[PDB]
């Protein structure tokens, strides 16, 4: 499901907003697309069960990904910008908490941590 | 199989260097500290002459 266009709107909220579009779908996998003039846009979604032995518990994985990329330019080369995040849970678990924990993940990152995280403090 | 890329931005990147510059480096200067150590010696002998024998 999740639509057939995507919308992020870079620069979190009240920023500039761009449509990606559906333009294939394989291995439990979708990926969107969407040209531009001198850069070019993508997003991916991913699911994955990992593999079974014998006496442990079994476990899944959800990834979604975006990346940006800038075509070369006189002397610079191709380059890309990218951030993606995971899930990983028991495969019978409960959703709520899981949920849960994925909001608070997503609470803790705002502009001022971004900002101090990329001054390479830690 | 040549790594045209890379060759291309460094040789222009340090060619734009040297080009800015003059084969040097600027420099700036720290503070200025002095340091003045003195010492003296206070040496005595004592004067037979003036003292009880």
């Amino acid at each position: 499901a999740l639509g057939d266009t995507l919308t992020i709107t870079l620069g979190g909220s009240g920023g500039t907003a761009k449509v990606l579009r559906k333009i294939n779908q394989d291995g439990y996998t979708s990926e969107y697309y969407l040209p531009e003039t001198s850069s070019s846009f993508r997003a991916k979604v991913r699911h994955t069960k990992e593999s079974v032995k014998p006496n442990q518990v079994q476990y899944e994985r959800h990834n979604v990904e975006f990346t940006e990329t800038v075509y070369a330019s006189g002397s610079t080369p191709e380059f890309v910008r990218q951030a993606y995040v995971v899930i990983r849970h028991k495969v019978g678990d409960v959703s709520a908490t899981v949920s849960d924990l994925g909001e608070a993940l997503s609470f803790y990152l705002n502009e001022a941590l971004y900002g101090k995280l990329i001054g390479w403090e830690s | 199989l040549m790594p045209w890329s890379w060759m291309v931005d460094w040789f222009g990147n340090v060619g734009t260097f040297l080009q800015a510059s003059n084969n040097t480096i600027g420099a700036s200067p720290g503070l200025v500290n002095i340091m003045t150590t003195t010492t003296t010696n206070h040496q005595f002998s004592v004067k037979r002459d003036l003292s009880d024998g």
